[PDB]
RNA sequence: GCCAGCGAAGUGAGUUCAAUGGCUGAGGUGAGGUACCCCGCAGGGGACCUCAUAACCCAAUUCAGACUACUCUCCUCCGCCCAUU
């Protein structure tokens, strides 16, 4: 029953980051998750100290609700088109062990097949910009919903154009018609310093997609916590949690 | 593993058979998308970008068979009467009219098209009373009886 | 399928009743006393400018209440707190600004039942026996644990009391911001400022808002007709919507312009020169609402110009249990409210407004 | 004289929905007007969802200038479409406006008292 | 369950009339009723021989479907704004007993009240062009639906403008939400020689107006025969 | 181990560019509340209102049996823990 969990694609500078954190803490949010877009052309890996939130923010974000300390997550969104770049991401399962939730973005149907079949990821990114048609096979979706794969739908087409709005709503209606709507969570991107709307109306932005009259909000509020759970069971251990506790 | 498709027949009713000769798949698709974009927004027109497509077209006959989804055929068939003002090389005013809505099932849709064509042949006969068309009618009846 | 989801419903329940004050079967006093948590108590009188002092002294003395920051739950199960506040009066307690579908929410009943609605994590970490209450289809969202303190006060050496004490003290210390009140029904006086002196207790008075509105177009009612007679009387539900429109500081005529605002007043009606409006906002005790309802009943003893007065009470929109057994959920909104339309011949109307997912009592 | 008791229970008689929204304009160029807000509400649903769905019966209540707050009502048909139209951020001139909804009710009393904060200290 | 019964507003000349009759018979119609617009400014009454369909048409219209003879009705749409013009229409209840369906067009709410209360009419015309706001009281609508008053909605904004489309769809949604949708029939006017729509399309166009997924078609196919029966009982 | 086909009408649904579990209301069952009615063993029976009636999945010739995927639902054998006499 953990609400207020979305995925943000936002890094420009510290000032815009502080503004987005203050805006999210003001409106309705209690967990901020920052994505980092990495494409297949650059192939860069800077994982050790790239962001450093706690050394630069001031000790607490204050919200209007229960006034609880906001947990801040650092996630990685990897755009993967080539199959060799997917093999590079296969090589990163033992070399560098950070970035609690690993989010792959597929473009090839064979690569999307082996992503749901063999490749150990947390949440598959599905965004459609500038004419990307894609078919859906149902038994890997069944293995995905049996495993725990929550499908990410990162949306921000309303700010730039309207054709991008059309392709996103068409791909989302196709996803809701084929995937049947078991675990699909939607999230907003942040390039401009104000690209966030109300938290209760994200439920209707998912209800325009479909998925239920109420289990859209119930499914995002359950499956984002289940996504943090899946990332934690990938990070710590698959059945064990070992934490150093020195009182 | 499948999706229940719906189909629809529409007759273009107009004189001046340059309008009958002015038909194309891309032009009709862009026309229907542009006239839905005036009536419906992104949610209505973009569902027609993935679900709606041109399927069967005849130039001289003017019968158009189109596809449409289960959760969107009401929106498509409500967007059909608002197809107005086709601007082209001439000053034309074409307009669609629905014959009957067939729930998918292309085979009986082609069956109903044959009876509609026979009704369009046989009723036009007595009011005209001309032998030059009547000879072609007799040839068409003979060729249909050879089938 | 999706087009029907665009326009299906939010759920609505609106129940209207008519009754007498001099009737022995009238359970309005039980319905006010056994309703516990209250936020906004407003009353409306047509054709009355100057308020009497007897009602003004009742309005200015509806509180007070108390606010304690970070109070642990194991303070609420001590025998001193039971024998001091629970056994000697009506003690009311509720957590502050914790959502019922999102966070943990604890409430205390005057019968002695501490009822706490928890999520799955807190219900597993405390280890108390409860029941599955709020679902998500096949998954379970929120549990409710009820602990009757009056039965445990008779046997303080039982295993249940030490189990709950070990669950609250050492197993999972839960702290919340508590709103507190205590209706005194005891000869031994002991204030709450001296008991909770270790934590930052703050005493607060309810906010009083007074309004005198001019030229208000009030509908004409019949006491013996709920549905309303044609062209003589109006409907009580349209009168309730107009009541909400008046309490939104909105009262205008037809305005033909670009920003078109079509609003039909309930007709036939009567122009009222002065409308007195009072709103009390805070942690309202139900006994003060009982004295207010008795004073509004006895207001029509003298010949007055008001045909009917209005008493609307909106409760807390973040409470576990309201209307004596019913669960207050939050499906994108929804509240629970009760109204009184008091006539001059001791007849009244009992309205009940229900939000999205909540059961209605008789 | 008349004194009796009667139980009447209704199912969905509400037929209306109200929205209290506080406006948060980004730039300092606040050239607001009562008619221009209505024109923006018409032009947003037209391009976003439809011109047929833009002329739904809607009106504005307590339009406040400095406080930047208003109430919009639509009946029980296009409330979802109004929420999504105000979600997808339809603009006016090129200064992109953030439209953030405070509260929605089917009642003008529970919306008017308080629902969001329920105490502000 | 008599299908293909709608109303038209079309008279310019005999050629356009023959073209619209042939178009309606070819596409989707089996009963054609011609309205005649009379405003309150002219106040003219020409009832005896204005139209003369049967003396000028050729013996039958033939349809592409069931091939049945079309019954042709001559209706009168009277635009009434002034209350004295409504008194003139009150004076015509016994003088000239023709024009089987009498269709009043009200503009005043008191006049619409006495139209549904005392004035003997068959079908009240409700069209909204160029900013005409209008409220509705529920007990005269209840007396109207108990009597048999079918509400006409004549629409043709689809070719001229889009603001007229906005006002017609707003008036239609207000009528469907207030009147509750018991007996309302929608019809098309024909000024241009192509201002007609599909026969099955009336169902989905009333679905865009609302009222049900099905009761648009059900209400037109029942209430047109009910309105013809009501006009017949008013005439006899 | 091997050895036996019928091109002619149209499945208590029979489609194949691949239709058929759509809406409303009362009763069934699992539950809650009662200011309704009848009978006199503290009570019993009927009456009124609301919530829940899902998931797995989809037929192309049928049937029998076995399999795997079920949980609104019913008949039993049970285990552990909590509380009472």
């Amino acid at each position: 029953a953990v609400f207020a969990d979305l995925d943000l694609r936002a890094g420009s500078d510290l000032k815009a980051l502080r503004g987005l954190v203050e805006t999210a803490a003001h409106l309705g949010y209690s967990v901020v998750a920052i994505n980092h877009i990495v494409d297949f052309k650059e192939k860069k890996q800077e994982i050790e100290k790239p962001v450093a939130v706690s050394e630069l923010f001031t000790t607490l974000p204050i919200v209007q609700g229960k006034s609880r300390p906001i947990k801040i997550l650092t996630r990685l969104t990897i755009i993967v088109s080539d199959p060799s770049h997917c093999n590079v991401l296969r090589a990163t399962s033992s070399r560098a062990r950070l970035y609690d939730v690993v989010a792959v973005f597929p473009k090839t149907e064979k690569l999307f097949h082996i992503a749901c079949t063999h490749l150990d990821v947390d949440l598959v990114c599905i965004t459609v910009t500038e004419k990307l048609p894609f078919y859906f096979k149902r038994p890997p979706i069944n293995v995905a919903i049996d495993r725990g794969l929550a499908f990410e739908l990162v949306y921000s087409p309303a700010i730039k154009d309207s054709t991008m709005r059309r392709y996103t709503i068409s791909s989302a209606l196709n996803l809701m018609q084929i995937c049947k709507g078991k675990n699909v969570i939607i999230s907003s991107a942040a390039e401009r310093p104000l690209e966030i709307r109300g938290p209760y109306d994200v439920a209707n932005l998912g209800l325009l997609f479909g998925l239920s009259e109420s289990d859209a909000k119930a499914a995002v509020s359950t499956n984002c916590r289940a996504a943090l759970l899946h990332g934690e069971t990938r990070k710590t251990a698959f059945g064990i949690i070992s934490t150093v506790k020195k009182p | 593993v499948r999706f229940k498709h719906r189909y629809l027949l529409c007759e273009l009713v107009s004189d001046d058979p340059r309008c009958r000769l002015s038909l194309d798949d891309r032009v009709l698709s862009s026309l229907v998308r542009d006239t839905i974009a005036r009536v419906h927004g992104t949610f209505g027109a973009a569902a027609c970008s993935i679900g709606f497509a041109v399927r069967y077209l005849n130039a001289y006959t003017g019968i158009v068979l189109l596809r449409c989804r289960k959760e969107f055929y009401q929106l498509v068939w409500s967007a059909l009467p608002f197809i107005t003002y086709l601007e082209n090389k001439g000053h034309r005013y074409p307009c669609f009219f629905n014959t009957l809505h067939v729930g998918g099932t292309i085979r009986t849709c082609q069956k109903f098209l044959i009876q509609y064509n026979r009704r369009q042949l046989l009723i036009l006969l007595q009011n005209c009373t001309d032998e030059g068309e009547r000879e072609a009618i007799q040839k068409s009846v003979t060729r249909s009886c050879l089938l | 399928a999706t087009l029907r989801r665009l326009r299906e419903a939010p759920r609505h329940l609106l129940v209207c009743e008519k009754s007498n004050f001099g009737n022995h079967k009238s359970r309005h006093r039980h319905l006010v006393q056994t309703h516990y948590y209250n936020y906004r108590v407003s009353f409306l009188i047509p054709e009355c400018g100057i308020l009497s002092e007897e009602l003004k002294n009742l309005v200015m003395n509806t509180g007070p209440y108390y606010f304690v920051k970070n109070l642990p739950l194991h303070e609420l199960i001590t025998p001193e707190f039971i024998s001091t506040f629970i056994k000697k009066g009506s003690c009311y307690a509720l957590t502050y600004n914790t959502h019922i579908d999102e966070d943990n929410t604890v409430a205390l009943l005057p019968n002695g039942k501490l009822i706490l609605s928890l999520d799955k994590d807190t219900y597993e970490e405390t280890g108390l026996q409860g029941h599955p209450s709020q679902f998500s289809g096949r998954k379970i969202m929120k549990f409710i644990v009820s602990i009757d303190l009056m039965e445990l006060s008779l046997n303080l050496d039982s295993k249940k009391y030490e189990r709950i004490s070990w669950s609250f003290k050492e197993k999972k210390p839960l702290k919340f911001d508590f709103l507190l009140a205590w209706h005194k029904t005891g000869s031994e006086e002991s204030t709450m400022m001296s008991y909770f002196s270790k934590y930052q207790i703050q005493e607060h008075q309810p906010k009083v808002a007074l309004s005198t509105l001019r030229d208000l177009q009030c509908p004409v009612l019949q006491s013996s007709e709920l549905e309303g007679t044609p062209e003589v009387s109006c409907r009580a539900l349209e009168l309730f919507d107009w009541l909400g429109a008046v309490f939104s500081n909105v009262d205008l005529n037809n305005e033909p312009n670009n920003f078109i605002s079509t609003y039909c007043c309930p007709e036939p009606s009567t122009v009222v020169a002065k409308a007195y409006l009072c709103t009390i906002t805070g942690f309202i005790l139900p006994e003060k609402i009982c004295l207010l309802l008795e004073h509004l009943c006895h207001y029509f003893d003298e010949p007055k110009l008001a045909p009917w007065v209005t008493l609307s009470v909106q409760g807390f929109a973040d409470s576990p249990v309201s209307w004596e057994k019913n669960e207050h959920g939050f499906r994108k909104g929804g509240e629970h409210l009760y109204n009184f339309v008091i006539f001059n011949n001791q007849d009244y109307w009992l309205q009940m407004a229900v939000g999205a997912n909540d059961h209605c009592p008789p | 004289p008349a004194a009796t008791y009667e139980r009447v229970v209704y199912k969905n008689p509400s037929e209306y929905h109200y929205m209290k929204v506080c406006l948060e304009f980004q730039d300092c160029g606040v050239g607001l007007n009562a008619a221009q807000f209505k024109q923006l509400l018409i032009s947003a649903v037209k391009d976003l969802f439809g011109e047929v769905d833009a002329a739904l019966p809607l009106d504005i209540l307590t339009y406040e200038e400095k406080t930047l707050s208003a109430i919009l009502r639509i009946c029980s048909s296009g409330l979802v479409k109004l929420w999504s139209s105000l979600t997808l951020l339809g603009s006016y001139k090129g200064k992109k406006c953030a439209f953030r909804v405070i509260q929605v009710s089917p009642f003008l009393l529970a919306l008017s008292g308080n629902s969001r904060e329920l105490v502000l200290d």
